C-alpha cells in the first residue's frame, strides 16, 4: 500500500477506549410470584423471588457453555475502566432522609416493593433507612444497592478493581522517557498544578509476549515497515544544505571537468542533490529505529558511490544491510579502490563465500590504515542494551562521537598516496580525484555522522517496543548516490528532533503497543474461556482474524490460516489478564446457579417406571421435580447426540430400565391434574426409539395447585399426585430484600485525563549549541 | 465570489507527506504528518462564503464544497482546485478608471494610530 496510507492508520490509532459503568450489571431481578400451601391451595399473599432479566438459555449442554462463553464476552463489555455512583445514584421517594441509592433499578425494586400491601413493615422500616454516606474527608461514598449475590460479586469486583490511579505533576513529568528528560538540549515547562483528586490510565507496555520477530516474518515484515514509515514521518528534515549548484560547480573544479560535461558526468556528479541527501538521512534513521534491512543500489562505474560507501560502511553496522547488496558493494570498492591501488590482483570472489569481501581483504592488505578500518568495518555491530526497560540497539561510541570518520579518512589517505603499479596514470587520478571530493568535507563528514548517531539515539529514546534486530523478508532500497548526496550537500546546521514530535512519536509508539497488549489480552481471554469451556467444536480463526483486524496494520487477505492458527496456539501458552481471568472464574463458579434460575431448560429428566409423589413447593404447589440424580444411571445426551449411538437408551427405553436423560432440555410446563392421572409424562420418550433423535425430547413439568381445572381431586380425595418421571430442575430463590441490601462504595468524585504531554510544553536550545553524549556540540564546523 | 472559500479550504487539509523548498526549484520531501487546526471562527466564515454563493445564484458549486467538507479529504481536493482555477475564467472586469480607482484610493486615514508601533516601522 502506499506509505501515507499506513502512516495514516498508525497515526488514527486511540489510546484506548475507556469505560465507564451508567448501570449496575444484573443478571438477576426480583418477580413476584403467586405461593401455594402445603396441600396445594393458592395463599393470598404472593412472594418475591429471584429470576434471570433476560432468560435466553438455549437447549444442549453445548449450547449453554456457548451462551457463557457469550455472557463473558458481555461482562467484558461491561467491565469500566473506572466507577463513580454517584452517577448512578438516584432519589429513594420512600427515604427516611431523602436519601440516594443505586442504581435505577434498585430504587425501582424498593419502590415495588414498599408501595406493596403485603409487604413486612420491618422491610418498609429498612427501605426507610436506605440512605447514603458522604465521606468527603477520603473522598469516599457508600450507597446502597439490591443485587443478587452474584449481581453483587460481579459489581464488587468492578468496583474494587478499577483502572485509574492518582495523577499529579510528578507523574505527567516521568511519563517523558527519561533520555528525554535527561537530555540537556530540551527544555520542560509546566504551567498546572493537577489536583489531589485527578486520575490517569496507564497504557498496558508489556513487551511482545507473541515474539512476532521470530518465525513469523510476513507478520514481521508488516510491522518493521509501519514501523519504519513512522520513523520517516519523525525523523527532521536537513537545512541549510549546500546549494547543489554550488557544490557541483565546486566538484567540478576540483575534478577538472571537461566544459559542458556536468550535466552528462555519470562518475562523481551524477544523482546529487539535496533531495537525495534528505531521503538518505531519513533512510538511514528510519531503518536503524525500525530494524528495517536496507538494500544498497550502486552503479560500479561511479567511484563517487564507491567511496561514500566506504563511509556508510563505516558508520552504519553492516548487520543493517542485506548479504547480497553489502557484498557487491564491498567487492565493488575492494576491487575498485584497495587493491588497484596497492597493485594486488583482482579478488575472485565466490558468490556464497562464508566471508564478504572486506573479510578477506584484511588478511590480505599490508598497509595498517587500510586494514584497521576493514576489521573495524567487519566487526561494526550494533549492542544490544535494555535501557528503561526496553531493549535497543545501540551503535558504537566511536561512531556517536563521529571519530571513526577519521579512521577512514586515515585509509583513504594511505590510498592516495599508493602508486597503482598496474594502473595507468589516469586510474591513479580518478582514484585520487574521488578521494580528494570526499576529503575536502572531512570535519562536514564527523559532523553528519555525529548528527546521524544523535537523531538515531533520540528518536530511539521513543520507542516502546523491543528492537528486535532481525533480517526482514522485504528491504529499504538506499541508493549510493543519496549518500553521496548526503556527504557532499550537509551543512553545519543541527537539525534534531523536536521536542513535540518526539512527544508524538512516544504516543503513537505507546497507542501503539498498548494496542497490540490489549488485543492480545482480548484474544488469550477469549481462547483461554473457550478452551475451559470445553468448546470442542469451535474453530478460533476468527478469533485470530479480529485480533490482527484490530491490530491495524495487517491486510487478512494476505494472511492464510495455518500462520492465524499457529497464533493461536502462541496466544493459547500466554496467562488471561487479571482482571478477565478473575470476572472468568466469577462466571465459571456462578455458570450452573445462573443455568438453573433458567424457566426455559431444565436440567435432565429421570425416567423411574414407580410412583414418586410430586414435591410440595410454595412456587409450584405440587410439582415433579427432582432436585438431584441420585439414584439413577445418567446417560449424557450431549453425547448421546455427539455421538449418534443410541443403542444403550434405546435398550434403556425398551426394557423399562430407570434411567435419568441429563442434560439442558426444553420442558411443557402442564397443569392438568387429568393429564397427570393419565400418566402422560411417560409417553414422551416413544419418539426417542421411533426417530434416534433426542433434540426433539421435551419431558413434561407438572404445576398441580388450586389454578388447575381439575384441582378438586385432590382436594377432595385427600390425594398426593405421583408420577413416575420427574424433572431434574432447581426451584427459585426467595429475594430477601434485607439480605440483598449492599452498601456500594466507590470514590466521591476525580477527573480522569488522557493525554499527559498535553501538560508539557517543551522547547529546543539554539540548534548551534546542542550537545551530544560527549558534552560537545553535535557540530563544529566553521 | 467563487474564489473566497479558497483561502479557508486550504487549512482544511491534514498534511501527510509535503514538499520542502531548498533552492528556487529544487525540493526535498518530507513523510511529516501535520494535522489541520481549524476554529470554530473559520467554519463559520466558510458558512458565510458559501451563504454568499447561494445568494447569487449558486447551487452547484456551493454543494459540490459542502459534499468535500464531509472529509475533507486531499483525494477529492482536485474538484476544489477546479472550481479555483475555473472561477477566473468568467472574464476580466474592465470598469470605469474613474471608479476602480475610487475604490484603490479609498482612505480612511486618522490621527488616532499607534505613535510607538509608526516610529518603530
Amino acid at each position: 500500500e502506499p506509505k501515507e496510507s499506513i502512516l495514516k492508520k498508525l497515526e488514527d490509532i486511540k489510546p484506548e477506549q475507556v469505560k465507564k459503568q451508567t448501570k449496575l450489571f444484573r443478571i438477576f431481578e426480583p418477580r413476584q410470584l403467586p405461593v401455594y400451601r402445603a396441600n396445594g391451595e393458592k395463599e393470598l399473599r404472593n412472594r418475591w423471588y429471584w429470576k434471570l432479566k433476560r432468560d435466553t438459555l438455549p437447549d444442549g449442554d453445548y449450547d449453554v457453555r456457548e451462551y457463557f462463553l457469550n455472557l463473558y464476552d458481555q461482562v467484558l463489555t461491561e467491565m469500566p475502566d473506572y466507577l463513580l455512583l454517584k452517577d448512578m445514584a438516584v432519589e429513594n421517594k420512600n427515604s427516611r432522609d431523602a436519601g440516594k441509592v443505586v442504581d435505577s433499578e434498585t430504587a425501582a425494586i424498593c419502590d415495588a416493593i414498599f408501595q406493596d400491601e403485603e409487604t413486612e413493615g420491618v422491610v418498609r422500616r429498612f427501605i426507610a433507612e436506605m440512605r447514603q454516606r458522604v465521606q468527603a474527608d477520603r473522598n469516599v461514598v457508600n450507597y446502597p444497592s439490591i443485587l443478587h449475590p452474584i449481581d453483587h460479586a460481579f459489581n464488587e469486583y468492578f468496583l474494587q478493581h478499577q483502572l485509574v490511579e492518582p495523577l499529579n505533576n510528578d507523574i505527567i513529568f516521568n511519563y517523558i522517557p527519561e533520555r528525554i528528560r535527561n537530555d540537556v538540549n530540551y527544555i520542560l515547562n509546566m504551567d498546572r498544578n493537577l489536583p489531589s483528586t485527578a486520575r490517569y490510565i496507564r497504557p498496558n507496555l508489556l513487551q511482545d509476549r507473541l515474539n512476532l520477530h521470530d518465525n513469523f516474518e510476513s507478520l514481521w515484515d508488516t510491522i518493521t515497515t509501519s514501523n519504519y514509515i513512522l520513523a520517516r514521518s519523525v525523523v527532521p528534515d536537513l537545512k541549510e544544505l549546500v546549494s547543489t549548484e554550488a557544490q557541483i560547480q565546486k566538484m567540478s573544479q576540483d575534478l577538472q571537468l571537461e566544459a559542458l560535461t556536468i550535466q552528462s558526468e555519470t562518475q562523481f556528479l551524477t544523482g546529487i542533490n539535496s533531495q537525495a541527501a534528505n531521503d538518505c538521512f531519513k533512510t538511514l534513521i528510519a531503518a536503524m529505529l525500525s530494524q528495517r534491512t536496507m538494500s544498497l543500489d550502486f552503479v560500479t562505474t561511479n567511484y563517487m558511490s564507491l567511496i561514500s560507501g566506504m563511509w556508510l560502511l563505516t558508520v552504519v553496522p553492516n548487520d543493517m544491510f542485506i548479504r547480497e547488496s553489502l557484498v557487491a558493494c564491498q567487492l565493488a570498492i575492494i576491487n575498485t579502490i584497495i587493491y588497484p591501488a596497492f597493485g594486488m590482483q583482482r579478488m575472485h570472489y565466490r558468490n556464497g563465500d562464508p566471508q564478504t569481501p572486506f573479510q578477506i581483504a584484511e588478511q590480505q592488505i599490508q598497509n595498517f590504515q587500510v586494514a584497521n578500518w576493514l576489521h573495524f568495518v567487519n566487526n561494526n555491530q550494533f549492542r544490544q542494551v535494555v535501557i528503561d526497560g526496553v531493549l535497543n540497539q545501540v551503535l558504537n561510541d566511536n561512531i556517536r562521537n563521529g571519530h571513526v570518520v577519521n579512521q577512514l579518512m586515515e585509509a583513504l589517505m594511505q590510498l592516495s598516496r599508493q602508486q597503482f603499479p598496474t594502473m595507468p596514470v589516469d586510474y591513479k587520478r580518478s582514484i585520487q580525484r574521488g578521494i580528494l571530493l570526499l576529503s575536502n568535507r572531512l570535519g562536514q563528514l564527523v559532523d553528519l555522522t555525529r548528527l546521524l548517531a544523535y537523531n538515531y539515539e533520540t528518536l530511539m529514546a521513543c520507542i516502546t517496543m523491543n528492537m528486535q534486530h532481525v533480517q526482514t523478508l522485504t528491504t529499504e532500497k538506499l541508493q549510493l548516490t543519496s549518500v553521496t548526496s548526503l556527504c557532499m550537500l550537509i551543512g553545519n546546521a543541527t537539525v534534531i528532533p523536536s521536542p513535540q514530535t518526539l512527544f508524538h512519536y512516544y504516543n503513537v509508539n505507546v497507542n501503539f503497543h498498548s494496542n497490540y497488549n490489549e488485543r492480545i489480552n482480548d484474544a488469550v481471554a477469549i481462547i483461554t474461556a473457550a478452551n475451559r469451556l470445553n468448546l470442542y467444536q469451535k474453530k478460533m480463526k476468527s478469533i485470530v482474524e479480529d485480533f490482527l483486524k484490530r491490530l491495524q496494520i495487517f491486510d487478512i487477505s494476505r494472511v492464510p490460516d495455518d500462520q492465524m492458527y499457529r497464533l493461536r496456539d502462541r496466544l493459547r501458552l500466554l496467562p488471561v489478564e487479571i482482571r478477565r481471568l478473575d470476572i472468568f472464574n466469577l462466571i465459571l463458579m456462578n455458570m450452573e446457579q445462573i443455568e438453573r434460575a433458567s424457566d426455559k431448560i431444565a436440567q435432565g429428566v429421570i425416567i423411574a417406571y414407580r410412583d414418586m409423589q410430586l414435591e410440595r413447593d410454595e412456587m409450584y404447589g405440587y410439582v415433579n421435580i427432582a432436585r438431584n440424580l441420585d439414584g439413577f444411571q445418567q446417560i449424557n445426551l450431549e453425547e448421546l447426540m455427539r455421538t449418534g449411538d443410541y443403542a444403550q437408551i434405546t435398550n434403556m427405553l425398551l426394557n423399562n430400565q430407570p434411567v435419568a436423560l441429563v442434560g439442558a432440555l426444553p420442558f411443557i410446563t402442564d397443569s392438568s391434574v387429568i393429564s397427570l392421572v393419565a400418566k402422560l409424562d411417560a409417553t414422551v420418550f416413544a419418539q426417542i426409539v421411533k426417530l434416534r433423535k433426542v433434540d426433539t425430547l421435551k419431558p413434561i413439568l407438572y404445576k398441580i395447585n388450586s389454578d388447575s381445572n381439575d384441582f378438586y381431586l385432590v382436594a377432595n380425595y385427600d390425594w398426593v399426585p405421583t408420577s413416575t418421571t420427574k424433572v431434574y430442575k432447581q426451584i427459585p430463590q426467595q429475594f430477601d430484600f434485607r439480605a440483598s441490601m449492599h452498601m456500594l462504595t466507590s470514590n466521591l468524585t476525580f477527573t480522569v485525563y488522557s493525554d499527559l504531554l498535553a501538560f508539557v510544553s517543551a522547547d529546543t536550545v539554539e540548534p548551534i549549541n546542542a550537545v551530544a553524549f560527549d558534552n560537545m556540540r553535535i557540530m563544529n564546523e566553521l | 465570489l467563487v474564489s473566497s472559500p479558497m483561502s479557508i479550504l486550504v487549512a482544511l487539509v491534514d498534511i501527510n507527506g509535503t514538499f520542502i523548498t531548498n533552492e528556487e526549484l529544487e525540493l526535498e520531501f518530507s513523510n511529516k504528518y501535520v494535522r489541520a487546526i481549524v476554529p470554530d471562527q473559520t467554519f463559520d466564515e466558510l458558512k458565510q462564503m458559501l451563504d454568499n454563493m447561494r445568494k447569487a445564484g449558486l447551487t452547484d458549486i456551493p454543494k459540490m464544497i459542502q459534499d468535500w467538507l464531509v472529509d475533507c479529504s486531499i483525494e477529492k481536493f482536485p474538484l476544489m482546485a477546479k472550481i479555483y482555477s475555473w472561477s477566473f475564467h468568467v472574464g476580466f472586469r474592465k470598469q470605469k478608471m474613474l471608479d476602480a480607482a475610487l475604490d484603490q484610493l479609498k482612505t480612511e486615514y486618522t490621527e488616532d494610530v499607534d505613535d510607538e508601533m509608526y516610529r518603530e516601522y
